[PDB]
């Protein structure tokens, strides 16, 4: 696995070592190259993982997931060298850095093949995306949410740290493939029911779960454009990740212990994407999309089937796409009219017809249409939950006429309308917005044609 | 191998030509929508011989040429049913596209975007026939879908129109609701029957249960517009007259229809969902017959009207007879969508005047169109020998032999009073009498495009119905013993709402006025149902998922609980540990008090 | 450009301060009136008549045409609630509490009348149809090592 | 739409307003022509039968039963022009507007196309320059000192003048830009 | 003499049936006036900057910010823990978990009942 660690480490000599005005050419030129040297680990097995050495390893449902975070950072550093051009070298570099140093502990977080070295890269992720909120955001609310998005993580994770060194303990290793295969039930005790709640939370707060989720739309709004991204694309399937990871050692107590989170996340995809309905911020509204969608990811993890981790393992990529390319296109409004209300800039179909198509692409891939992969990981996880109890189809339907609904409304409220009358700086759509948007999304259309690479380890 | 799986996967992968060019140099010349035209009467005529095989032998066939997923031990390919309904559906499908495209190649001539015009024409027909063919649970929700996106792309056609936006979205949502039954039948066919196939879903499902079925029916009302799901159908009139012409009249409605139609195996063995079939039916048909009789817009008439056919449709369905609910689809497509293009020729050559108050002598003024929409009216009113003749009359027919609901036996021949009823207000409004637009002439209907479009629709509408009711092979036993007053009870009550109509419409000629009643009220303003769940369940969904969603909950409670309580108490703490004024005085002395408790509590007991 | 004076703040007490909302919100004293001073957060925001979209006069010539807004003039609160896309408040010719009545009393007599033709149907005064072997056993399903009961049909 | 509203409605304007709205409804209801014509004559005798009442109160009683009369019995599907707030073909060319400074972002290929337009707009473009300040002193003369009380905007008054704010006004797309 | 027309919430009260209309005062007429004069105010300060050739920028509105301002930040500044509120919150908050949570239960307990004597039906349930 070392020949994708180690480019993406001399990705930082390269960086630091480039002249003022070839930084970005050849940091995204290399990060390309990267991604298509990570292109080679969808070749998996049908048994058993790619087990590269005693400290990495890869299975059908990591390779994903570095897939499209090795894909990710071209699209960040292609978004970012615009708002960032009166920047410093030293800014650049040190910004460039920060997303170099978020890929690396990334990768070697879905390659870790202990749950310990797992917990120190999951949570090593968060410096540099704090920095990047903290230092790079516009407003004056950014370091409060920089603030509340790392004690949502840190409360919920550091009883993930005590349960697993006391699981070492008791077990005698936190290898996950020795794990898997010694693995034995739980008795339907207190301690093991917190037990189960502490290797548990850490991954529900990143989800989020609701109620846990406010963190969220303060952090993915007064984020930069790169951070909103890899917030959203990638930093919310690490939760998912884990969970699908640990509910090995987990079972049975999960049988009955899923009960409150459940209903937490099936009322809670019909609240946020009710709060998507009223929205006055176009990227208020995206970040709720986001825990809307990951509401049902939670389902499929929670009700523990095949086909439930299936279609979760392709929601969270095609959310992950989506939720970028959706993050991008608003950027490219905020850009103009330099704010993030919806009903400022209207009519912009008149005026952008390319931009126009690719929001109306965005919005149709949102509210998962056919044969999307969105469309098939949710329903794979509604045919899932309807065999865990029918009358879960009242919600499930409930939802996908919501989302449908709050997606055309922004499409209509951005796109259709008349153009106001007084925002007479609405440049052309330049050539980087527009191939941002087409690399965004040629990648969840090509991907329907093979769902395989895309659909985990149960298939 | 023998032509026809080659002819029928070729009749469905030449009409996709005209989009893979529509990045080259013919999308961007004034030539594109000739082409499409001609493309898709090609397409037409390739088709046109599938049919006449299984004219000849009843020729069926399922193509499952390309494998997509295996998920354990489900396999979903693409698979194509060329059965009878397919290959008889498709070359009407066609033809009434290329009647429609060539008049749009005169109605959208002043279009600055006919190119996309066209193309999303074209796309809607593609999505059509995916939907159409389908073998497989998957794919028939493909086309499910797409036609329902190309419904609301062609319904905000004119982007700047507020209501045209507010129509595509009440559309949208009209058929998620839907939708929702459609995915409830989707996952029960799969957790049951282990398969999303036509063939193993039949095999499995000898005494089908109720759920599924139930869920298919909401999934059709949602599509078709029945009485519950309805008033999305007459707002779809917002686009140009060519889409509510090719989509929201022959085609698309009927989608429901066929998706019901395809699991008659299924519905033989329930009685209560075709119960409630019948019912949704049979009030529909009224419902919208009822309301089409005091409407003044033209179009809003004829989508009345289109929505009362398709609940007949339903009512043919819930008893047990769909090939005939098939072969009236067949039937209507031509005569509606003729009815549509007059109507839209009437439009253009009155400056976008769609209301029949201000339309007067057209009689002698537009010949062609007037003789064209009698004999669609003819056709519609199931006057004897004409297309509507084969379908429509038996339909009736079938409803009176049959152990029917009384009531909607009832609904169902008052709605067929009131289809004569509400076309011949459109005849008496629209072409009979004295000018009633503006003095400026412009009236012109002598062009070649709309001349033909119409006529070769004009042809059908006369003979397909004798053409095709002679050809299929009869799956039906006849109602050969009736009585003679039972036999002509459908032209009987349609000349009684010809005479009923005309005497109450010529009754408007007197110089007497009076207020009017609540019955009419109640008719035209649609039963007050837009007028009332069109706000206040928007109103009531609006108003809470800001009051309670967002602010009360996730902007005030959820914040207190977590993160404001424990910013509160460590400010607290914090202030409480960290506010001594420095004075040794006090904090020795709670240096003894803390070593005299040291002793006693952890010295006295180890 | 706006500074501290000019945002939301709490719920006016004062006669001074309700004077001072007025004017930051560019209102009138006698036509400014806030929410009532309970929990919700509304504080100082300014309610306005419930009045939709529609409602305003289309041949006004508005500075945005679609929203019909005037660009310094006060937001409803509920103005994205209101925005013409969305629920309408606009008079009717027949009043409410009447078209409910009218709708109410449709649906509920013919969800009856077709009850009432559920417990009568209609018929034809025929006996039930007849099929030939053994009601068609083998056909419906086969099963054919069960030997069923034999019905059997005479000419009448 | 082209005229600054009044601070209120006089009486004679509310009249003559019912007058109009009670007419195209009585037309809608009466569909031909000749039975309209006798109607809207009766209707004008109705209107006249009380034009020289000189007593305002009952006038005001009279104006408010009229109303109520037109709320009674209007047509529930009036005739609407079909470009008309209510029509058809209301804002069905709004898509097509697109306003003047979107040119200013041409690529100097698409303005090698059309030179004679584009130096006609510059001078165009001159001349608004060259006038501005002279509408923006004008303005601030001619009104009071405490703000302006009406919507009404002033004309040119000497010879070398335009109007004052006429610039979008002017230069409005069209009614059919395509 | 005719029925009447009463208003309602989503069918509010037409102008020309409104008495206040029909008993005007000076007072009123004062109020227009000032109204009047308002608006254009505001419509002349929109209108100097909206045709100024120099400007190339979207114009600020102080009332959309206002707006937004309020509908989003100003909320929990002018949060207090009322009965209304506390009801109101806890009711949305709980009253529908618990509900779901009780048909959910009950219905997965009527299932595994009838799994434990055999009688769903559960052939060519394969997938899950
Ligand atoms: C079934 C069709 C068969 C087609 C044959 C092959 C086609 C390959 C297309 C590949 C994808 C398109 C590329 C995306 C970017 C668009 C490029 C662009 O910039 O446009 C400007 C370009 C230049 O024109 P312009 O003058 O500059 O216009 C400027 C304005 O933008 C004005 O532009 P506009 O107003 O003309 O709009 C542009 C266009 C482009 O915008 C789009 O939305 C196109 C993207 C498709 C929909 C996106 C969401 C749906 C997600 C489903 C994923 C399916 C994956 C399939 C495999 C994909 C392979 C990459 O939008 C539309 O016209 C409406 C699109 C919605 C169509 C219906 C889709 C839902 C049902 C379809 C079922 C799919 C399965 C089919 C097979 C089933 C079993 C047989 O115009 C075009 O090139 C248009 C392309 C044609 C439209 C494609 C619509 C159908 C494609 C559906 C999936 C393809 C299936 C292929 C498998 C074989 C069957
Ligand atoms: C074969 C043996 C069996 C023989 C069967 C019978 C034989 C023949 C019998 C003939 C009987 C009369 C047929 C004509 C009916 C009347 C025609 C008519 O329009 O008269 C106008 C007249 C007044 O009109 P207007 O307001 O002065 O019009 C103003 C302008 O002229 C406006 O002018 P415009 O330009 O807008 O034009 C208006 C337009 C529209 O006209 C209207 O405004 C009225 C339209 C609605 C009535 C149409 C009949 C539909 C009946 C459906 C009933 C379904 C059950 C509903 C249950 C609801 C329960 C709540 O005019 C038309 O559409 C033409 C008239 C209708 C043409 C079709 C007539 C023939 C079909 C019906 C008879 C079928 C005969 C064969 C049957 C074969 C099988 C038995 O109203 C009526 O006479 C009809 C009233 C009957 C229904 C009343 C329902 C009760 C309402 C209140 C109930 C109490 C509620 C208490 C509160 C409850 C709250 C919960
Ligand atoms: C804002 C949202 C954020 C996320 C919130 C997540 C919620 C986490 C809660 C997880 C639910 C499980 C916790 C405890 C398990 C069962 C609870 C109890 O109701 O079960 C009964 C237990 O009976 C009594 O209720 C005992 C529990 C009483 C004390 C708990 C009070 C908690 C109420 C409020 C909880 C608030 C959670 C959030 C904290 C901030 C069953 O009776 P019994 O079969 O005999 O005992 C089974 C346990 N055995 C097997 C070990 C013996
Ligand atoms: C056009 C230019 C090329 C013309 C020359 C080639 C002429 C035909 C020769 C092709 C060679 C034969 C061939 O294609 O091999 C089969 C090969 C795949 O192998 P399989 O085993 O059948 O399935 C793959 C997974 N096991 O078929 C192909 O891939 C090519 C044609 C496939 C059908 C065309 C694609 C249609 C579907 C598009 C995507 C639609 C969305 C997904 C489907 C949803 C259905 C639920
Ligand atoms: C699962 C949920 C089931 C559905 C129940 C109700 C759905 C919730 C409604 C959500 C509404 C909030 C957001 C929607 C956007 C707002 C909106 O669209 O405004 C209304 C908009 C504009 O109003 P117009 O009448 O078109 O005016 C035009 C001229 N001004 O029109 C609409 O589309 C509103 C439609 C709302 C439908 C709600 C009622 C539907 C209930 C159907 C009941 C029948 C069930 C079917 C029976 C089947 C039997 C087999
Ligand atoms: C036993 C003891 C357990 C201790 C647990 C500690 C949890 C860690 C979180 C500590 C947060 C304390 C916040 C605080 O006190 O700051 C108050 C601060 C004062 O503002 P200043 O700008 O600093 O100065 C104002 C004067 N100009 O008030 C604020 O505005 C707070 C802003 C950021 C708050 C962030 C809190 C986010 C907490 C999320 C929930 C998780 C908290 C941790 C425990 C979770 C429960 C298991
Ligand atoms: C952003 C908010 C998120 C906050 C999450 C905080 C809650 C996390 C869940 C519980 C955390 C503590 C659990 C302890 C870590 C696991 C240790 C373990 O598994 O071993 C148990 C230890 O069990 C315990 O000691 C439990 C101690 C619990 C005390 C602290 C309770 C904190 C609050 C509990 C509820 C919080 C969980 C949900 C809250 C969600 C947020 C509102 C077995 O004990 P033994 O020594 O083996 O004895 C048995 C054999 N003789």
């Amino acid at each position: 696995m070392l020949k994708i660690i180690i480019p993406t480490t001399m990705l930082l000599p390269m960086t630091w070592m480039s002249k003022h005005n070839m930084i970005w050419i050849n940091a995204t030129v290399h990060s390309l190259l990267i991604s298509l040297i990570s292109l080679s680990l969808l070749n998996q097995l049908g048994e058993n993982s790619l087990n590269f050495s005693l400290t990495f390893f890869s299975d059908s449902l990591s390779a994903p997931l570095l897939v499209l975070t090795t894909w990710l950072l071209p699209l960040m550093l292609m978004a970012s060298q615009s708002h960032l051009s009166k920047e410093t070298t030293t800014r650049k570099k040190l910004y460039i850095t920060m997303l170099i140093l978020l890929q690396l502990f990334l990768i070697m977080t879905f390659t870790a093949t202990e749950l310990i070295l797992f917990y120190i890269l999951f949570e090593a992720t968060l410096v540099p995306t704090l920095i990047i909120i903290t230092r790079w955001g516009n407003q004056t609310e950014r370091l409060n949410a920089g603030l509340y998005f790392l004690f949502y993580t840190l409360a919920g994770s550091l009883p993930l740290l005590v349960a697993l060194v006391y699981i070492q303990n008791t077990t005698g290793s936190l290898n996950f493939l020795i794990i898997h295969y010694w693995s034995h039930p739980l008795s339907n005790s207190w301690s093991n029911i917190f037990m189960w709640l502490a290797c548990i939370m850490a991954f529900m707060v990143k989800m989020p779960l609701y109620g846990l989720h406010l963190w969220l739309p303060k952090a993915h709004v007064e984020a930069p454009i790169a951070g909103s991204m890899v917030l959203a694309a990638v930093l919310l399937k690490l939760g998912g990740y884990g969970m699908m990871r640990i509910t090995t050692i987990l079972n049975p107590l999960t049988n009955y212990m899923a009960y409150p989170f459940l209903m937490l996340s099936m009322w809670g995809m019909i609240m946020t994407s009710s709060i998507c309905l009223r929205q006055t911020d176009l990227k208020s509204l995206i970040a709720y999309s986001s825990v809307s969608h990951m509401a049902l990811v939670i389902v499929a993890i929670m009700i523990q089937t095949p086909w439930s981790f299936m279609g979760a393992t392709a929601l969270m990529i095609a959310h992950g796409l989506t939720s970028s390319m959706l993050f991008c296109l608003a950027n490219t409004n905020y850009e103009r009219v330099h704010s993030r209300t919806m009903i400022l800039a209207r009519g912009l179909q008149t005026l952008l017809p390319l931009m126009a198509t690719w929001w109306l692409v965005a919005s149709l891939t949102n509210l998962a249409l056919p044969p999307s992969i969105n469309l098939i990981g949710e329903l794979f996880i509604i045919t899932a939950s309807f065999s865990w109890s029918n009358i879960t189809i009242i919600l499930m339907g409930m939802n996908m006429m919501i989302t449908a609904l709050y997606s055309l409304y922004m499409l209509i409220t951005t796109q259709r309308g008349k153009y106001t009358h007084h925002i007479n700086n609405i440049k052309p759509s330049f050539t980087r917005e527009n191939a941002l948007m087409a690399l965004h999304i040629l990648p969840l259309l090509l991907l329907t044609l093979n769902p395989k690479m895309i659909l985990g380890p149960l298939y | 191998m023998n032509p026809f799986a080659s002819l029928t996967l070729t009749t469905l992968t030449i009409l996709t030509i005209p989009i893979m060019m529509s990045n080259s140099n013919i999308y961007k010349t004034n030539l594109y929508p000739n082409y499409v035209k001609t493309t898709v009467s090609y397409a037409f005529t390739l088709s046109l011989v599938p049919l006449l095989m299984f004219m000849h032998t009843g020729q069926e066939m399922i193509i499952s040429n390309w494998h997509w997923m295996t998920l354990q031990t489900v396999e979903l390919s693409l698979s194509f049913k060329m059965d009878y309904f397919s290959v008889m559906f498709i070359p009407v499908a066609l033809f009434v596209t290329w009647s429609i495209m060539e008049f749009s190649m005169w109605y959208m001539h002043s279009d600055p975007f006919i190119n996309r015009f066209f193309k999303y024409l074209l796309l809607f027909l593609i999505t059509m026939m995916i939907l159409v063919t389908a073998n497989n649970l998957f794919q028939l929700f493909i086309g499910w879908e797409g036609v329902g996106i190309m419904s609301f792309l062609l319904i905000g056609w004119w982007h700047g129109r507020t209501d045209a936006n507010t129509a595509a979205l009440q559309a949208i949502l009209y058929n998620r609701i839907g939708d929702i039954g459609f995915v409830l039948s989707m996952a029960w066919f799969l957790t049951h029957s282990n398969a999303w196939d036509l063939q193993q879903i039949f095999m499995l499902n000898n005494e089908c249960p109720n759920m599924p079925l139930i869920g298919l029916l909401l999934a059709a009302a949602g599509k078709s517009a029945q009485f519950g799901l309805h008033p999305w159908l007459p707002s779809a009139m917002e686009g140009p007259t060519p889409v509510s012409a090719l989509l929201h009249s022959s085609t698309m409605v009927v989608a429901g229809v066929f998706l019901l139609i395809r699991f008659y195996p299924l519905m033989e063995t329930n009685k209560l969902v075709q119960t409630m079939t019948l019912c949704l039916g049979a009030i529909t048909t009224l419902f919208t017959a009822l309301c089409a009789i005091t409407q003044n817009d033209i179009k809003k008439i004829v989508a009345f009207s289109t929505s009362s056919q398709l609940g007949l449709m339903m009512v043919t369905i819930g008893i047990n007879q769909p090939h005939l609910a098939f072969l009236h689809i067949c039937m209507h497509a031509f005569f509606k969508a003729m009815l549509f293009m007059c109507s839209g020729s009437i439009i253009h050559s009155l400056n976008d005047e769609q209301d029949i108050r201000k339309m007067g002598g057209l009689y002698k003024a537009m010949p062609f169109t007037t003789t064209a929409l009698i004999i669609g009216s003819l056709a519609l009113t199931g006057m004897p020998y004409l297309t509507g003749f084969y379908s429509k009359d038996l339909i009736i027919e079938a409803v009176n032999m049959s152990y029917t609901n009384a009531w909607a036996l009832l609904m169902t021949l008052i709605a067929t009073s009131l289809t004569a009823a509400y076309s011949t207000r459109i005849i008496f409004f629209a072409f009979l009498g004295k000018p009633r637009f503006p003095p400026l002439v412009l009236i012109n209907e002598n062009n070649p495009l709309l001349i033909n479009s119409i006529k070769r629709l004009l042809i059908g509408s006369i003979f397909a119905g004798f053409i095709i009711s002679n050809n299929i092979p009869p799956m039906t036993v006849p109602n050969t013993t009736m009585p003679l007053y039972m036999k002509m009870t459908a032209l009987i009550v349609t000349i009684m709402g010809f005479m009923l109509a005309l005497e109450l419409n010529n009754t408007t000629y007197y110089l007497k006025f009076k207020y009017p009643s609540q019955t009419y009220k109640f008719s035209n303003m649609l039963g007050y149902y837009p007028s009332i769940m069109h706000r206040l369940p928007t109103y009531h969904n609006l108003s809470m998922s800001q009051k309670s969603a967002s602010s009360l909950l996730d902007l005030i409670w959820l914040e207190t609980i977590l993160p404001k309580t424990t910013s509160f108490i460590q400010m607290k703490m914090s202030i409480m540990v960290s506010n001594q004024k420095g004075l040794i005085k006090l904090y020795f002395l709670s240096f003894l008090i803390t070593i005299m408790i040291s002793m006693t509590l952890f010295n006295y007991h180890e | 450009h706006v500074t501290k004076d000019m945002f939301p703040g709490p719920y006016p007490k004062t006669p001074e301060e309700r004077a001072a909302a007025a004017k930051k919100y560019n209102m009138r004293v006698e036509d400014y009136e806030p929410y009532p001073d309970d929990g919700m957060g509304y504080g100082d925001y300014p309610k306005l008549p419930d009045r939709s979209q529609q409602e305003r006069d289309p041949w006004y010539d508005w500075d945005h045409p679609d929203l019909r807004l005037n660009w310094g003039e006060p937001i409803h609160w509920d103005l994205d609630m209101y925005i013409r896309n969305r629920v309408d408040t606009s008079p009717t010719p027949v009043s409410w509490n009447t078209m409910c009545k009218h709708l109410f009393g449709f649906v509920a007599f013919m969800l009856f009348m077709f009850w009432v033709g559920e417990i009568y149907p209609s018929y034809q005064p025929v006996g039930p149809k007849q099929y030939p072997y053994n009601d068609l056993y083998l056909e419906r399903g086969g099963d054919p090592t069960k030997e069923p009961e034999p019905v059997v049909h005479y000419e009448i | 739409a082209f005229s600054a509203p009044a601070a209120y409605l006089t009486h004679q304007q509310k009249v003559l307003r019912l007058y109009k709205r009670a007419l195209r409804h009585l037309e809608s209801w009466c569909v031909h022509r000749d039975k309209y014509r006798y109607f809207a004559c009766l209707m004008r005798a109705r209107f006249d039968e009380h034009k020289n009442e000189k007593d305002m109160v009952k006038a005001t009683q009279l104006l408010r039963q009229a109303e109520e009369e037109f709320w009674y019995g209007q047509h529930p599907q009036p005739y609407i022009f079909p470009e008309s707030p209510g029509g058809t073909s209301y804002e069905r060319y709004e898509c097509y507007k697109v306003p003047e400074w979107c040119l200013d972002d041409w690529h100097p290929s698409e303005k090698a196309m059309y030179p004679d337009y584009f130096a006609k707009r510059e001078q165009w473009k001159r001349l608004r320059r060259e006038s501005w300040e002279r509408e923006v002193k004008q303005l601030q003369e001619e009104t009071p000192p405490g703000g302006p009380r009406t919507e009404a905007l002033p004309p040119a008054r000497k010879e070398g003048d335009l109007p004052p704010l006429w610039w979008h006004i002017v230069t409005r797309p069209r009614e059919r830009p395509m | 003499s005719f029925p009447k027309y009463k208003p309602s919430r989503l069918a509010t009260l037409p102008a020309t049936l409104d008495p206040a209309e029909y008993d005007i005062s000076p007072e009123t007429r004062k109020a227009q006036a000032e109204r009047l004069a308002i608006r254009s105010r505001l419509k002349r300060e929109y209108l100097l900057q909206y045709n100024d050739p120099n400007r190339l920028g979207v114009i600020e509105d102080p009332a959309l910010i206002r707006w937004t301002y309020a509908r989003s930040a100003n909320i929990y500044p002018n949060f207090r823990p009322t009965p209304k509120t506390s009801l109101l919150g806890a009711l949305f908050g709980i009253g529908p978990l618990f509900f779901w949570y009780y048909v959910f239960k009950t219905d997965r307990d009527k299932k595994e009942k009838l799994i434990q004597e055999g009688k769903l039906d559960q052939t060519f349930n394969i997938s899950y």
